């Protein structure tokens, strides 16, 4: 029935501005109140913004009250928030959330998708992968793990799959980390030491910013 | 002619020596004591007949919970027009009168003059918007307005700036508050010659916005009313019933036009004459005429239009010896 | 079953029901929401 | 004490109780003009150029309402009991096909001063006022009256059934009853009902401006 | 502002029993209304949380009568009465008495499960690794519980500080495990410069440091 | 009989009804109110199309529904809290769910096949709903799918209004012949029939044990009885009154006993000793419904003044 989709992610050079927009559909949205809510990378939550019903009554939290901006169009259903002076510690997904106050009622009790917004001057670049395995004297037993790292990149995030998604269990995937501000983070797969040399493995990275996609084969010494 | 003063100017001869202000004197010697006991004995009069009425008129406002409607808030903005001129008119200019001469100074001046004609304004503009609003009500001039209680409220609101519109100026020094006349009584300077208190942009503007605008629109609403209620009685002309609408609609009409210029007519005649006789001299007991038939004016008040709407007459049927209307349940169980 | 006896029995069930309603046996008003 | 979380659920309070009375705006612009009778009432042609029934028909910058049931003495406790604020009562009648006429004399005298609707407007249209006037001369309405007091012709005729509507009202005054002479029934009545609806709301207004 | 109290990381609980977590507060959150204004809510990973109870009493639409509240005046407590398998994920306490809110700061509920062997792996970089210059040697381990575990660096067998990274997965269900990855970030001669290079894994389930080595030569 | 067996019962007091809260917001004549069951929302039905559930507590407008058809002689609610059911007189029964949608309350079954007009309408559970109408017959129904599930004949004239004991099991009837016969919900035959007035009954309530039950109605002469006797038990009467008793409810102790009037009082009766207990002046016109809660904490007045006024 509900669809709320989220418009208006994706990065924002530091100290501007942006609307955010929620595409509100198979709900009366006349007679119910929004609210702006914040989860930043591995941290609690917390309230941003109310509105309610007849568009007047506005609240704010601390750090943006006078630089956030909640607006409502109830012949076009939309939740407008325009954001103001954006910096980096509210790179974070937010949440456009339903509300109905009466007695017996239920607040909060429907959910966004979500979305991205990075206040950050990280220029979109190419990443560099690289293939892992042993080396001069590093000797075999049964199986071998072989790993590829993709370091120095930004979008939020890359993917990349095995031989255009030839096994699942075997690879793991290490999540990202700063390190100069350059996102990097890896994955890996552990073959025996029979499947290859004997069959291709390639590591294959998508990058969904640049939409750059270089695959690698697995090499030995 | 007269005798100048700072806070005081009586109109009467200082070639014989006897004129002191009446704050420092009794006005004994110009008036004979009787005349002054004459006009407290019938001030004492209507005091006794003016303050019940407007008793029982809150009252039976109050207590009969039907008559709240958006149709009759001018009544009680007229009603409280009567009773600020019975607390702050009457018996102060009773208490001067058993003097025979004023005590309170220029100041207890300002404050009773204020009372009195910001009590006579409210009247005024009562009269005005209830013949509005039955204009409105009845003929329907711009095309599809109906009437809300909102309307009615921004009508008592323009009742109250219309009264702020008189009762300002005397305080900042334009035109002021003085004694006058017999000078027993407070008000407003309008025949002093001085231009420093700048009277005649004051005369101008209490006549043309006071006077003529508001008899103008009586005049306005009533005639398109009257004659509304003409064409409707003559696209029926067999209903007894309309025609008897028409002949006590005509009736009370000319009542109120009669009630309206006795009540102000003699003040516009005043200045009328004394501006088209401008330096001319009179009596102070030829002065004090107007101001007596305008609180007498202020008394009939209730005759017109409380003691007369027959939805408000069943009150006097109900009041004359005992008291109990519409919550004494006339049920008339079938 | 006569009349009476039923009235006795619409008696006994009347009877111990002072102590819950709040009309007859009345109410203090902090123990009502009835405050203005 | 109460300034905590629930300053929407007075809000919406508000919320509600505009659009609550802006109900009532566009109710009572229109009046409702109400069908009644029975069969051969000379009301279809009226309906013609114009649940149960409703309709929207307009003349002259006024939207009008209107409603119909039919059936007296047995549809008479709907609208006694549950109707309100009729500004018009079409009163419909037959008048070939009557029996039905001291229906109309114990109904009126149960309506007209009985105190939910002692107030009612009963307005009559002999509709095909010819088949009166053929009615009361093929048959003699002595039939239907003791007192029948007059002459032989249409106006003490149609004033006497004035009469024996009223005559079992025995304490009132009037109703001031608009009696449209029923031409051919293509006949222009719109005119008719809207200065009389035009009248009826001018002495309402009067009735409750002071001005009688 | 009135500050919510949780604590951050708790005992996975074994599947099939019950379990209970707390938050309590800053301030006395009933207020003379009559019931104290406090919301539970889950969270899985990758989606978007719907709530569990609403004003601190009440289970709310699509969610299985299992989340028994539980409230005091001021310190609360959710209690599972079985933990399924897909009540899996994160907690938030969050209070509803004046504006503005602030919330919890999140309390994970994950799975029970035995001792797991910690798999280990050792990487010097290849070539073109090695004309990147700042070299990277990378170790990982998987397979192990928790995720609690230290890693020990000795190059040339010293226990060398810096250049050190360590990053961590979530609990990979798919065999209900964890998988930490450590890179040791280097220069050209930070590599150049030493002979011997070790990862040494310690666990919780043995005393045995695991060693893994290789030398420049 | 009760009255001469009423010789043990020492007297009840004055005790002040005061008024405590006054609902604004109306605009027309209100012909139905009805309550929650946790003693705090009220539906309420006036004639101007809307139809309004509330929050005495705090005094406060919680909604108002849209009708498309402005016509309403009754309203109830479902003792869950989710169905409200509007009547009329276009026999559409019409059934609106309030909680579980998302937004709107729009219906999700409009019962039609009454002949005449629909008078009055009770909820037993999120199931079924009893339902009177002008057609002299009564029905039980199933609006899970929408099938008249059960219909019950008898009378010879047009129902007036229903009545329920609290164990959800039996009803009771009233009929403008001056009926109210006895009917047990799932069999019901023909059980026994119930007469004593002359006029068309206008109101009828049931004594909450499950024993009992009394009749008002419009001349001016309430009476009780019992679930066996066929003849009058107890005759409330005040031999000054002549104008009729437009609805009835006993409170939670049944000491006492509501009944407003046509002369725009509403007598508190004590239920015992057969006196004027109480008055309550206030109405501007005629009583239209009352209703005292589960707990007999509150009692409610709807009146044809456009207001609700809330007596303690
Ligand atoms: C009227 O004029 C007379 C003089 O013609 C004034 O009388 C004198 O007033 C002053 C001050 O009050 C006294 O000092 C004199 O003694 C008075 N004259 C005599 C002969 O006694 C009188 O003040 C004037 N009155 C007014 C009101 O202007
Ligand atoms: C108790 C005394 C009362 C109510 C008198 C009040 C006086 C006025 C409202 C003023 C009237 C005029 C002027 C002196 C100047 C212009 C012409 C008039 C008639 C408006």
């Amino acid at each position: 029935d509900v669809q709320l989709v989220e418009s208006g992610g994706g990065l924002v050079q530091p100290g501007g501005s942006r609307k955010l927009s929620c595409s509100a559909s198979g709900f009366a949205f006349s007679s119910f109140g929004m609210h702006w809510v914040r989860q930043a990378p591995e941290k609690g939550l917390e309230w941003v913004a109310y509105i309610s019903s007849g568009s007047g009554t506005i609240y704010y939290a601390d750090t943006v009250k006078g630089r956030f901006t909640i607006s409502r169009d109830d012949p076009k259903n939309t939740l407008f928030l325009q954001m103001t002076s954006l910096r980096s510690e509210d790179t974070a997904m937010y949440y456009c959330v339903r509300s109905i106050y009466y007695y017996g009622s239920s607040p909060f009790d429907f959910w966004g998708q979500g979305t991205t917004l990075t206040v950050s001057s990280a220029k979109t670049t190419p990443p560099s992968v690289y293939p892992l395995a042993p080396g001069c004297g590093d000797t075999t037993g049964s199986s071998v793990t072989l790993g590829c790292l993709v370091k120095g990149y930004f979008p939020e995030s890359v993917t990349v799959t095995w031989n255009s998604g030839s096994l699942s269990s075997s690879v793991h995937t290490f999540p990202a980390l700063l390190q100069s501000g350059l996102y990097t983070m890896s994955s890996s797969v552990t073959v025996p030491s029979s499947t290859w040399p004997s069959q291709t493995v390639t590591c294959s990275v998508a990058h969904p910013a640049s939409s750059t996609t270089v695959d690698k084969k697995l090499e030995p010494s | 002619c007269g005798t100048e003063g700072p806070n005081f100017y009586v109109p009467f001869s200082n070639k014989t020596g006897v004129v002191r202000s009446p704050f420092e004197a009794p006005q004994y010697y110009l008036a004979e004591p009787w005349q002054f006991s004459m006009l407290a004995a019938y001030m004492f009069l209507l005091i006794m007949l003016g303050f019940p009425i407007n008793f029982l008129t809150l009252y039976v406002t109050v207590q009969h919970k039907k008559l709240r409607t958006p149709l009759n808030y001018i009544l009680l903005n007229l009603a409280v027009a009567d009773l600020f001129m019975v607390f702050g008119g009457f018996t102060t200019t009773l208490y001067t009168s058993l003097h025979g001469y004023f005590v309170f100074g220029p100041t207890g001046c300002n404050l009773e003059g204020f009372f009195a004609t910001l009590g006579g304004e409210i009247a005024l503009w009562s009269l005005v918007v209830l013949a509005i609003e039955r204009y409105v009500v009845v003929c329907k001039p711009m095309s599809n307005f109906r009437f809300g209680e909102n309307h009615a409220i921004m009508g008592v609101a323009f009742t109250w700036v219309m009264a702020l519109a008189c009762a300002a100026p005397p305080l900042v020094g334009w035109s002021r508050y003085i004694p006058e006349g017999m000078q027993c009584s407070c008000g407003i300077d309008y025949y002093t010659p001085h231009e420093e208190t700048n009277n005649e942009s004051f005369v101008i503007y209490m006549f043309v916005v006071h006077f003529i605008i508001p008899l103008i629109v009586i005049f306005f609403c009533y005639g398109q009313l009257v004659f509304t209620v003409k064409e409707a009685a003559a696209q029926q002309q067999e209903s007894a019933t309309t025609q008897k609408a028409e002949k006590e609609v005509t009736r009370m009409v000319i009542i109120y036009v009669i009630a309206f210029l006795i009540c102000w007519l003699p003040y516009a005649g005043v200045a009328f004459y004394i501006f088209t006789h401008q330096g001319s001299c009179f009596g102070p007991i030829f002065m004090t005429i107007p101001a007596f038939f305008a609180k007498t004016s202020a008394v009939y008040n209730p005759v017109i239009y409380i003691m007369m709407n027959k939805q408000f007459r069943n009150c006097m049927v109900t009041t004359l010896c005992c008291g109990k209307n519409p919550l004494g349940d006339d049920e008339a169980s079938t | 079953m006569l009349v009476s006896k039923c009235c006795e029995e619409f008696r006994d069930y009347v009877e111990e029901r002072s102590g819950e309603d709040p009309l007859v046996k009345g109410i203090p008003e902090d123990k009502n929401p009835f405050k203005e | 004490t109460l300034s905590a979380e629930d300053k929407a659920a007075v809000e919406r309070s508000k919320m509600i109780d505009r659009n609550l009375r802006e109900d009532g705006e566009k109710a009572a612009r229109e009046v409702k003009l109400l069908l009644l009778g029975a069969g051969e009432s000379g009301k279809s042609t009226i309906v013609k150029q114009m649940g149960i029934v409703e309709t929207h028909f307009t003349f002259k910058d006024l939207h009008f309402k209107m409603f119909d049931v039919g059936g007296q003495r047995s549809e008479r406790k709907k609208w006694i009991h549950c109707f309100e604020g009729v500004t018009a009562i079409i009163f419909c009648v037959a008048l070939s096909d009557y029996n039905r006429m001291h229906e109309s004399m114990k109904l009126f005298d149960s309506i007209c001063n009985n105190k939910w609707f002692t107030d009612t407007s009963i307005i009559l249209f002999l509709n095909k006022k010819d088949l009166f006037e053929e009615k009361i001369k093929k048959s003699p309405l002595t039939i239907c009256y003791p007192e029948y007091a007059g002459s032989n012709t249409y106006e003490e005729a149609a004033a006497y059934i004035q009469c024996q509507f009223e005559d079992l009202n025995k304490r009132k005054d009037t109703k001031e009853i608009y009696t449209h002479f029923t031409c051919a029934t293509d006949t222009k009545n719109v005119q008719f009902v809207f200065d009389a609806v035009t009248d009826v709301i001018i002495k309402n207004n009067l009735k409750d401006c002071g001005l009688f | 502002d009135i500050v919510m109290t949780q604590a951050t990381s708790s005992v996975p609980v074994t599947p099939g029993e019950s379990v209970s977590i707390s938050c309590r507060s800053s301030k006395s959150l009933l207020h003379s209304n009559g019931n104290t204004y406090l919301y539970w809510f889950l969270q899985r990973p990758g989606q978007s949380p719907q709530l569990l109870i609403y004003r601190m009493s009440n289970l709310a639409s699509g969610v299985p009568d299992r989340f028994s509240g539980s409230g005091s005046g001021t310190a609360f407590t959710l209690t599972i009465s079985r933990l399924e398998a897909e009540d899996v994920g994160v907690y938030y306490c969050m209070q509803h008495l004046e504006y503005p809110l602030t919330f919890g700061a999140g309390t994970k509920l994950e799975l029970k499960r035995a001792d797991a062997a910690p798999t280990v792996s050792i990487f010097p970089p290849s070539s073109e690794q090695l004309t990147s210059g700042g070299a990277s040697v990378v170790c990982f381990l998987n397979n192990f519980y928790p995720k609690d575990i230290n890693v020990k660096w000795k190059i040339d067998g010293s226990e060398r500080q810096n250049g050190v990274l360590n990053s961590w997965t979530d609990q990979d269900s798919k065999d209900s495990t964890y998988s930490m990855s450590s890179t040791l970030t280097l220069t050209k001669d930070e590599y150049e410069r030493h002979n011997s290079y070790t990862c040494e894994a310690t666990h919780k389930t043995s005393t045995s440091p695991i060693v893994k080595s290789f030398n420049r030569n | 009989t009760l009255s001469q067996i009423t010789n043990n019962i020492d007297p009840v007091g004055r005790i002040q009804m005061r008024t405590r809260r006054t609902l604004r917001g109306h605009l027309a004549k209100i012909y139905a109110m009805h309550w929650g069951t946790d003693s705090r929302l009220l539906v309420s039905a006036s004639q101007d199309g809307k139809l309004i559930i509330w929050d005495s507590y705090t005094t406060n407008k919680v909604h108002a529904i849209p009708l498309r058809s402005s016509w309403v002689m009754t309203c109830a609610y479902a003792p869950s809290g989710n169905y409200v059911a509007c009547g009329g007189l276009d026999n559409i029964c019409s059934i609106y769910n309030l909680k579980t949608r998302e937004g709107n309350v729009r219906v999700s079954r409009e019962l039609a096949g009454h002949t005449g007009y629909l008078s009055c309408c009770r909820f037993l559970d999120d199931n079924q709903i009893v339902t009177s109408s002008g057609d002299t017959t009564c029905a039980l129904w199933d609006i899970e799918t929408g099938q008249q599930t059960t219909t019950f004949t008898g009378h010879t004239g047009d129902v007036m209004s229903l009545s329920l004991a609290p164990d959800t099991r039996l009803f009771v009837s009233g009929a403008c012949d001056a009926s109210a016969k006895l009917w047990d919900v799932r069999e019901g035959m023909c059980r026994q029939t119930f007469t004593g007035h002359e006029s068309d009954i206008n109101a009828i309530c049931f004594f909450p044990n499950g024993n009992a039950f009394a009749t008002g109605s419009d001349d001016a002469t309430c009476r009780l009885f019992d679930l066996r006797a066929d003849q009058e038990l107890m005759t409330y009467s005040h031999d000054n009154i002549i104008c009729g008793i437009t609805s009835v409810s006993f409170s939670k102790s049944g000491r006492l006993l509501l009944a407003g009037y046509d002369d725009f009082n509403c007598n508190v009766w004590d239920a015992l000793k057969a006196d004027r207990a109480g008055v309550l002046a206030g109405h501007d016109n005629r009583v239209s419904c009352l209703g005292v809660t589960d707990d007999g904490m509150a009692v409610a007045t709807g009146s044809w003044d456009s207001f609700l006024k809330i007596w303690n």
